[PDB]
RNA sequence: AAACCAUAGUUAUGACGAUUGCUCUUUCCCGUGCUGGAUCGAGUAACCCAAUGGAGCUUACUAUUCUUGGUCCAUGGAUU
RNA sequence: AAUCCAUGACCAAAGAAUCGUCACAAAUCGAAGCUUACAAAAUGGAGUAAAAUUUUGUUUACUCAGUAAUAUGCUUUGGGUUGAAAGUCUCCCACCAAUUCGUAUGCGGAAAACGUAAUGAGAUUUAAAAAUAAUUGUUUAAAUCAACUCAUUAAGGAGGAUGCCC
């Protein structure tokens, strides 16, 4: 617990704490990959912990996707995103709602991007440091297949 | 009852030795900074000759004698500075010390020599040689972000 | 009995059961002791037990290839068995005077 | 209730096995890191282009983790994809002091959701 | 994990002011002891034991590595420690350790004489002893000293540095280097860099070669080396905690 | 275009430190003696080294340059 | 002639073992291994705490798998390895109710220019070794013993005779 590093910049984050790094998420790493302000997408954001229902969660997800406007035109994409251990239950989730929205002969397009935050803890001796690694999963699934996003460093799924 | 022979690879290291000029503190800067190139006044019998004159200045006679019965260079070219001498097992801590205490060419002065990979076979120390090639692109990719 | 450290079985091993004055020693053992360098430190001196410890023999010692560590086949005593509060246990060879330290599992044949 | 659990239907042909490595719950980091590099290594003269990382369970967490580090480490393009895995549960039905182990058995399909990891070059 | 003692800083009394230049200098050798590779360093300082100890405590260690050295440390990856040793000569001007003990990590000394080397192993809490290896050793490196200084836990450093000086010095150097080999019994013996100039450090393969020639095995160097930097390392750290 | 595979595997099996055991000689002790114990020492050799795996045969080895068991209508000394 | 002691010659067996150490998110003089992916938390897990909502439902803040995994680490062994790795020696390493050694031949053996057992004889005057396939510095013997070569003895069950304990 001596420090958090993303993009070999030192932040102000904790592990244990998921409201604080789930806004950091919410609100740096995802402007910088992706751009809402030259497109016509209109982007849903949702973090999943390990403590959130999955009903529930799906019930929020199948809402989600059909709350924006139709009149205007507009691509509406749910960005899920998740860090650490929760990584689990997000693709469970993930997972249910796609199990529950083909049955109705429809497709979901899916985007995924994996990065990584970098913390330091004290290593076995008193000298040593030791460089744990925690992977970061950020979803984006839409019903249309184009998107105007800069989308080409994620994975076509 | 069998010739066992044991390879030594070698570098030479420039420091920037300039007071003058302030320097860059990274990873690949130093690398860079450090591996830059050997002078045009190289070749393999002006390191041998440098070598075995420093052995005899260092050791001496009989310790001169003991080493350069099978002290022989077999591969080194000037563009990456690395190079691959031949000893005996019984002598290889001798050529070590002698590499070690290398003061500097007779027209090229401030280098150092560095023993890296020492092994009794060609092919394991070509294949460290190959991994350590490949190691330092790493850190070159990385920074040039 | 597999191996948790530093250690190669043979077959015709003998098998100790861990005292109670020494417990936390092999405890910090395999937990984990290493030297100020940062490397595992197994250069001390083992406090050899006694005569009366005798509760099994490892019939099938060979380098477990599986897993990479050494798996011991032996059979043990069951009252030995409840009596231990832990399910350490020491194996020795029948010429080497050392002891090393493992854990056993009870298979159902 | 005693239920026990199977692994889940592997086909692999000739090569699809080759360059894959299944992440256990007990599989040390190094050790993957070690059978990646060979695997990598090992690729081109299989005769394919990426190596599969498929891990399940417990084990997503460290298979996300060995991704993320090959993915800057040695800046090697990586593809993750979410599938379900469909895994057989044996269980005992209630319908003489007997072993439990040998009773009447009842199969259960059971769903969980898994991480592939491709590797390229 | 390799660990280096014996940096000297250019500075030999407190009333010397440091200069640009020497902070490159040693910035450029301490890059180059990190290029050759290395992962504990531990710059020195050298005082007179005539001259007198400031009064101030925020104000004995005219080094400052965090805000000097701090920015290498996080960006090239490694450590850097505090370490002073005391050239004495005889019972005059001193008794004070306590004061110079808390700011820096490790002590050592330099004795030069008959009695400074009996008032280094009666009463100094040091941790390594260093003889001047350029010139000539006191009177005689014997045993029933060494032992005792040994067996409390005070190791003999060894300065491979002073060797590529001159050509002069080398002869002086092996003979004092093999009377201590030779009086030490090649128990506590700990290896030091006395370079100040970027072209007079080398690696492990060359230096243990030297010092395997020179008379110590080969399990004594590496362990020596070794365990007894980290330890010293280790109790400097501690005692300098607590 | 691979079939690449060794509880060594392609001529690699390195550097020293410590402990136990064996041979003879040096001495002590209980009860002659004991795979007896303890110091003062030396020696742990020679023949020779793998290149895919196994079996048989023959040929090199052990003199203060380690050892062990038995045999001899071989000689040398002593008793009946 | 019996026993003991010392030397010499000849035959046969074996090739002492145990512990610790050696920088570089990789290394070493080298090598192998730690991959049948799950903690029944996916039949759309189990509950606690607050607001509002006429209960449902919804928004936040948490607990549970704890024998928990612990970041280039960690465990093992490495020249006689079946006592000779040495040697221009021989043979197996696909089958063939059969032009394919269809060979029940002293015994064992898949084969072997392979081991051993009982008897008789032999020495360039001999079946064959020397003074007109492999190996070995000497390279079987030539008073007796010991060693080499060749020539005979097919497996199992039943009856009679002889010798031993009885
Ligand atoms: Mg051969």
């Amino acid at each position: 617990i001596n420090g958090v590093y993303y993009n070999e910049i030192s932040r102000d984050l904790d592990i244990s704490s998921s409201t604080q790094c789930l806004r950091f998420l919410k609100e740096t790493v995802i402007p910088s990959l992706a751009n809402n302000g030259n497109n016509s997408t209109s982007i849903q954001y949702h973090g999943i912990s390990k403590n959130d229902n999955i009903k529930k969660s799906v019930n929020k997800l199948d809402k989600q996707i059909n709350m924006a406007d139709r009149s205007l035109g507009l691509q509406q994409v749910v960005c899920i995103f998740s860090y650490g251990p929760h990584i689990q239950k997000m693709l469970s989730i993930l997972e249910i709602f796609k199990k529950g929205y083909i049955k109705n002969n429809k497709k979901i397009y899916q985007w995924n991007k994996l990065t990584s935050f970098d913390i330091k803890r004290e290593g076995r001796n008193e000298l040593q440091e030791e460089r744990l690694k925690v992977p970061i999963l950020v979803t984006l699934v839409s019903d249309s297949e184009i998107i105007d996003l800069n989308l080409h460093s994620f994975t076509k799924q | 009852v069998r010739l066992k022979s044991r390879y030594i690879l070698f570098e030479i290291i420039f420091p920037p030795t300039d007071t003058n000029v302030e320097e860059s503190v990274s990873k690949a800067d130093i690398l860079l900074s450090h591996h830059r190139a050997s002078p045009a006044d190289v070749s393999i019998k002006s390191i041998l000759q440098e070598i075995r004159r420093s052995l005899s200045l260092n050791l001496g006679d009989y310790g001169s004698a003991k080493c350069n019965s099978l002290l022989q260079l077999k591969y080194f070219s000037n563009k990456t500075s690395t190079g691959i001498i031949r000893c005996h097992r019984e002598d290889c801590d001798l050529v070590i010390m002698a590499l070690m205490l290398m003061s500097k060419i007779g027209d090229v002065d401030g280098l150092i020599v560095n023993p890296v990979k020492v092994s009794g076979t060609i092919k394991k120390i070509e294949q460290f040689a190959m991994r350590r090639n490949s190691k330092i692109l790493n850190i070159i990719k990385c920074s040039q972000s | 009995c597999t191996l948790l450290e530093r250690g190669h079985p043979k077959d015709n091993a003998r098998i100790y059961q861990v005292p109670e004055k020494d417990l936390e020693h092999w405890l910090q053992l395999a937990k984990g002791v290493y030297r100020p360098n940062g490397r595992k430190d197994h250069d001390l001196k083992i406090p050899l037990p006694e005569v009366h410890d005798l509760i099994g023999f490892i019939t099938s010692g060979t380098y477990h290839l599986n897993c990479g560590n050494g798996m011991g086949i032996g059979f043990i005593d069951h009252h030995a068995a409840i009596r231990q509060p832990t399910r350490y246990v020491l194996i020795r060879n029948v010429g080497t005077n050392t002891y090393r330290l493992g854990e056993w599992s009870k298979i159902s044949v | 209730k005693r239920v026990t659990k199977h692994p889940s239907l592997k086909t692999l042909t000739h090569k699809q096995i080759h360059t894959t490595i299944f992440v256990k719950s007990t599989t040390p980091y190094v050790s993957a890191l070690k059978r990646i590099n060979k695997f990598l290594d090992s690729v081109h003269k299989q005769g394919s282009s990426y190596v599969a990382v498929l891990g399940m369970g417990k084990a997503v967490e460290k298979t996300l983790a060995l991704g993320c580090h090959f993915q800057d480490q040695k800046n090697k393009k990586i593809e993750v994809y979410t599938k379900t895995i469909e895994v057989l549960d044996e269980v005992i039905t209630e319908g003489s002091d007997v072993e439990d182990d040998d009773k009447e058995t009842q199969l259960k399909k059971r769903a969980v959701s898994g991480v592939e990891l491709r590797i390229y070059v | 994990m390799l660990v280096d003692l014996n940096v000297p800083w250019p500075q030999n009394s407190y009333a010397d002011k440091v200069t640009s230049q020497a902070v490159n200098n040693l910035i450029k050798t301490l890059s180059t002891l990190h290029m050759l590779g290395y992962t504990h360093i531990a710059i020195n300082f050298t005082v007179n034991h005539s001259e007198k100890f400031p009064n101030d405590v925020k104000l004995l260690n005219p080094i400052d590595i965090k805000r000097r050295f701090g920015e290498l440390m996080d960006r090239t990856g490694l450590k850097l420690y505090s370490r002073i040793t005391l050239i004495i000569d005889d019972p005059s001007k001193g008794q004070s350790l306590s004061k110079i003990s808390q700011a820096f990590d490790i002590v050592a000394a330099l004795p030069i004489s008959e009695k400074g080397l009996t008032l280094s192993t009666t009463n100094l809490d040091i941790d390594l002893l260093t003889f001047q290896y350029g010139s000539r050793l006191p009177t005689f490196l014997k045993h029933k000293s060494i032992c005792s200084c040994v067996n409390r836990g005070v190791k003999l450093e060894i300065v491979y540095g002073y060797a590529l000086r001159d050509v002069q010095a080398r002869r002086q150097f092996v003979s004092n280097v093999r009377s201590v080999i030779r009086s030490s019994r090649s128990r506590g013996i700990v290896i030091g860099s006395g370079a100040m100039s970027p072209l007079e450090c080398r690696n492990i393969l060359g230096v243990t070669s030297l010092i395997k020639n020179l008379g110590l095995p080969s399990d004594r160097c590496s362990k020596a080396m070794g365990d007894l930097a980290s330890l010293v390392l280790l109790n400097g750290r501690l005692r300098n905690k607590s």
